[PDB]
């Protein structure tokens, strides 16, 4: 007798008809925008698919519920407002969705992600789904901290400008003892590297508990500083099972004087945000290793594109983040990669279909995240590295240092000299990309360390077909 | 030893011609150019003695090179560096800093090891020259 | 010069040659085993790919390093000991890899995943990669806590046995105030549901701050208890940006006497592990919403299969985890899903190629996790539900409850009656799968709400092709 | 009100026939069968009174039905339930519990709202019948 | 005593004509109209029982007055109130709630004074009628 | 915000007189603020009182009464029909009555008033004090005894007010703000700061109540100007209106 008869009378109706599809919607400067790469099941109308993604990631459900009336439903419902066919693919479409600001909890990556990537990726009606880019609004971006230290403050604390930084992940990955670990750290830092680091999987294990590594490593870092006159640092990994344990390692790092520490993306968003606040509160540089990322970022048909993670992580307040190399061993298209670097460094982003940046985006003055290039690179590629990656980046040579036949110090010097020669040439306005090999050759004439390096990995290359590629090239 | 603060300290001390090119680069980046010096290269000594005021709308590298030498002449045995400051909203900081003079010989640093709690150590780095008054260093 | 001449002299060599490929390797009961679905780049030897994944996720690096000599290298190297081609996909192969127990930090999901899924997914030489299954050894498992509560203790705290539990996610997802939220909670619990819950994205927003929801919801929960004579509860979501904020909400839940709380997988492993300990130390049931999971568990060619997540989360200590409704609106192949439930429920696990379980695995007496079926289900599928999902599970009807025309209490009663009716029939040894529609229409003769719910969603079905299917069907 | 504790309390009161069927089921799953009762249906009263010892190796449901009726005869105006216990290593707990007797009329429960700090409330649920001595309930 | 919850409980019980005008008011403000009742008037009993679903696009006050008299008939000895709900973005809550039916006699409340720390007291308010089972109230 | 906007300009010799009439706080800046700890809507929901103004009473005489006596007035006025009763702005802790007695006795009167009427009752327990520590101690005791509401004076300062707004948000308590001292700079038209500005700052700070004026009462209150204050505090959006001063 009280049963309803209207839009809210019990029963199932298509999402496109529940208010989730509105091609006339005018985007508000306060809306959170998302761009998905939708692949609906055969037989499913893409508009209805986009609308299902818009519905299920905001306020809808598979059937009509009258409780909507008890809220400002017309405002809270997300709207799919645009659907374009993917350039050369009859099975994919780019769906633009707008979300009202009031839907999200201020400064929480977890809540942001809970809505955006909560259930939509498992919908049967949608054969494949991928989050390609997001437009975080100024007013929302202001509720976040942003990089704890930031590229500018970082360089000022390190007293190092106008040139990339150099680091090195200790090798072997696992297995080394504390005393020996520090040995490697001393040699590489004194040799010329700015940083040395624990591997993402180096925490606390039977072959080496963490406290010894911290002690010995700090002795190594200080000797190096005293042996070079530079502010040196080693990424002490505080990654652990619980927040209490992580705090225990970060605080010990703080007590011993470390300028920097590291964490793995695998700890999770909440732990990350917690650490980002800790770093801002404790004048520490916070390096983030993207462990596990490629698990959902590699393929072009499903998952999340790394540039979105770049936005979220810069918001969270992380100081460094492996954004990829272009000539290394890991996946990384040059143009898409330029996208990642811009997202982490620029104060404002501009739409660029080639780079995969679908939205213009102000950064509300949040500090800059320092990009890290690591995996498979070596001196000799320096011209390409500078050319693609630029000035603001940490060039990390793991085996590219320790592998040198004349010792760790030698490996490090080779990289440091290679790096400086190349940017001294850049500054001189030389076509260093072209003159590259010769520039290194001309520098190696004065440093045996470099000469050797240049011969060892002379033809070492990683040419393969990319998976994460542009659609407008 | 050789102090490696500075953007190109791993390369041979720059020539006035090479320096001249760097000044070109700075000019193109619309940077402000400053000259600073000290005889206390402690890496945490963020405030070296300033040489006059920074040069702002520079158009001629020779003008800057003039002071670099003027300073070299007045501070033979001091470290001297050229700094490039940017005022772009997001940066507003130094974006290049290189050595343009070193004393004839650098003794290096002393490393104190003050034993603290358990195995922890409170470190102190100090240049051997800094153990002497300013007018007697290098 | 003191250079080298042997296996550790500077230089790059294939992975299969560095000691990462061994078809004769003898698996130790203490080993951690992994099964990867590998898609090598065209021109790459499957075996060399396997070995690469083996090396890159263990101790290897693109170039030899003599520092291996300072460790028991031969022991820390992971070894791919078996590689076979996937049944009907010549581009793919299943690769078994063994890791030394000493490689992992005890009781840490972060360290575990940092090694296993750290960088291998972004390797160029491998076009696609997916971690299909893991074999965690007793010795390692004993270092983890396991579910804070466990199905058994949970059932004893609720005093409800021999039947699935019933829940309902409040709808709309977002927009509702605290006062109105409590109204829904009272009505549904009172009508027959065992649980009601916050949606994964309901944390604390402008339209509703968390503390109000907690107070009103607890008033609603106790009223339902007094009105039914049952132990009732509501999943209070404590998901937040920082760990401190999460504790603050969990503690309030504990302060007000809630019997249960929930968290989103999106907070991260470290935050999850931290909360699992808290729930154990505070007698709270901890529900985990798989938020974001399908972001890497959907496609069959790349990512991580959900059962791996089930294993990591059971180890972590979660009490509930969404494991899918086979006939719901989200992906769910019946055989693959049966494996999900077994992983969470059984004390011993048996290899079954149809289910996707590639290893035999003792659970080391770790407690059982209560699987949760949620998404587009309604009364009328009850027979299919009991048949596919089983006795131990929480059937969650969100829209299938609140969408009832006779109100929320009625909607809940329909589900409760259908459930008991079907269980009663199952127990009476009847072939309920076949007699399902009858058993319901039969019980519906005595319950209007049920009848009403049966006519409303009679035709509603979500039949689509499965993306994650067995390779041995 | 109708106490909905028990696996089938939303369905009508089971017949001896239906109860016999449930016993077959319990027997098929090698469960230990127990009978319990109380006149205090507080949802948190985990320990109802036990009717003798639990019947173990039950082969004939009549033996169970006999005691169920014997209990009924003795505690007619008490809630009576049957419990199935599993000793399988991972379980070792009840796996089914259903009502086989209800008093004639159930008053329901009283809800106490004690006001604590701020807006917090400390609740207490108590059956109106429990406000009377046992021999005088229902 | 007289329960003074409700917007007009300090005025005499409203006539159906006054109730009618209050409905016209609600209608003019585009509000959802709900009818509710309970026999537990604790001021903290936020969720009274609901009479059917709320009446949404009401235009004819007689339709609402109809249900009000219907509820009155089915719940003579219960408190009954009419509530006006607003969906405007910044409100999304009740903007009016008044009583439209009271039992003939209201016993009032009992106040418990549990002695805590020092002179502190933990208070408890409970209606006398709530000490009896629902179907026996008023 | 205030340090920049009103830090020095008002004492600049060259400017004979200056008055901050209004400000437009950007949306992106407003999100960094908490806003009312409780807010009108949730407040009415915790009180179960809608569709009508609320009723209060400030105990009189302003000063001099004892705790025991203070509770007498509270009980009588609550049971009589008022929704609230309150400590006067200058009632804190003094020789004629220390705060703890007042809190103890008043809470008894409140609970009695609730039992005697079936309504949720409350008394603004004033926690205003010299230090933050002391304020927390008073606020926390009110929290302990179960008070549904507390009050503070604008005279404690913006930082203490913001500290309290957070506390009230985290402890489910209604936060009332008495404009103590406001007219000291908001009365004249030629110099000072218009009250609508303070209304904005205070709404941003997170206070739950604020004296915004009576038009026909004993205190300054132009009907149109006052209407401006009210909208500033209630409306979800503000519209330019020269007649009001916005």
């Amino acid at each position: 007798t009280r049963i309803k008869n209207s839009r809210y009378e019990s029963g199932v109706i298509p999402y496109a008809k529940m208010g989730y599809w509105n091609p006339d919607y005018q985007v508000k400067d306060t809306d959170v925008l998302a761009l998905f790469r939708v692949t609906p099941q055969p037989g499913v109308d893409p508009i209805e698919a986009a609308a299902a993604v818009a519905g299920e990631s905001s306020t809808a459900t598979w059937t009509v519920v009258w409780t909507d009336l008890l809220t400002a439903a017309d405002l809270y419902r997300a709207k799919a407002y645009k659907v374009d066919q993917v350039p050369n693919n009859p099975e994919q479409y780019f769906a633009y969705i707008a979300y009202e600001l009031d839907l999200f909890e201020e400064g929480s990556i977890a809540n942001l992600t809970a809505s955006i990537i909560g259930n939509v990726f498992g919908f049967k009606a949608v054969k494949a789904l991928r989050l390609e880019d997001m437009r975080l609004p100024l007013a929302y971006l202001k509720t976040f901290q942003g990089p704890a230290t930031g590229v500018i403050l970082e360089r000022e604390r390190l007293d190092k400008f106008g040139r990339p930084l150099l680091g090195c992940t200790t090798k072997p990955k696992l297995g080394l003892s504390g005393k020996n670990y520090g040995r490697v750290v001393y040699e590489a830092l004194k040799g010329g590297l700015d940083f040395v680091k624990d591997d993402e999987n180096i925490n606390s294990q039977p072959f080496m508990r963490w406290r010894e590594r911290y002690l010995f490593t700090m002795e190594a870092v200080n000797k190096a500083s005293a042996a070079t006159g530079e502010v040196k640092g080693h990424y002490l990994n505080v990654t652990a099972a619980t927040m209490e344990e992580m705090y225990a390692r970060a605080n010990f790092a703080k007590e011993l004087g470390s300028v920097i520490i590291m964490i793995d993306l695998v700890i999770g968003y909440t732990a990350i945000q917690t650490m980002a606040k800790w770093a801002r509160d404790n004048d520490m540089i916070l390096h983030l290793h993207r462990a596990g990322n490629s698990t959902y970022s590699r393929q072009k048909n499903h998952g999340m594109n790394f540039r979105v993670i770049c936005k979220w992580m810069r918001m969270a307040g992380v100081d460094h983040i492996h954004a990829g190399t272009v000539v290394g061993k890991l996946e990384g298209d040059p143009i898409i990669t330029r996208g990642f670097y811009k997202t982490l460094l620029l104060p404002k982003l501009e739409r660029n279909l080639q780079e995969g940046l679908f939205f213009d985006m102000e950064w509300a003055s949040l500090r800059k995240v320092m990009p890290v290039a690591s995996g498979g690179i070596h001196a000799g590629q320096m011209h390409q590295l500078i050319h693609y990656l630029g000035e603001d980046v940490v060039l990390q040579f793991g085996g590219g240092t320790i592998g040198h036949p004349d010792g760790i110090q030698a490996g490090a010097t080779a990289n440091r000299v290679a790096l400086e020669a190349m940017i001294l040439a850049r500054n001189e306005n030389r076509d260093y990309l072209t003159e590259g090999p010769e520039i290194l050759r001309e520098a190696a004439k004065t440093c045996g360390a470099l000469r050797t390096a240049l011969d060892l990995w002379k033809d070492i290359t990683f040419n393969y077909t990319s998976t994460d590629t542009s659609d407008f090239v | 030893m050789r102090i490696t603060q500075g953007t190109f300290s791993f390369l041979p001390d720059l020539t006035d011609e090479q320096i001249k090119k760097q000044i070109d680069y700075m000019i193109s980046k619309k940077l402000a150019i400053g000259i600073e010096y000290t005889n206390d290269i402690h890496p945490r000594n963020a405030y070296w003695e300033i040489w006059g005021l920074p040069l702002f709308d520079v158009t001629d590298p020779a003008a800057v090179l003039f002071e670099i030498n003027a300073c070299r002449k007045a501070r033979s045995n001091f470290y001297i560096k050229v700094v490039g400051f940017s005022s772009v909203r997001g940066i507003e900081s130094t974006i290049i800093s290189f050595i343009v003079n070193r004393p004839k010989h650098e003794p290096g640093f002393n490393l104190m090891r003050q034993e603290d709690k358990s195995r922890s150590i409170k470190y102190t780095i100090h240049s051997y020259e800094s153990y002497k008054p300013e007018d007697e260093r290098y």
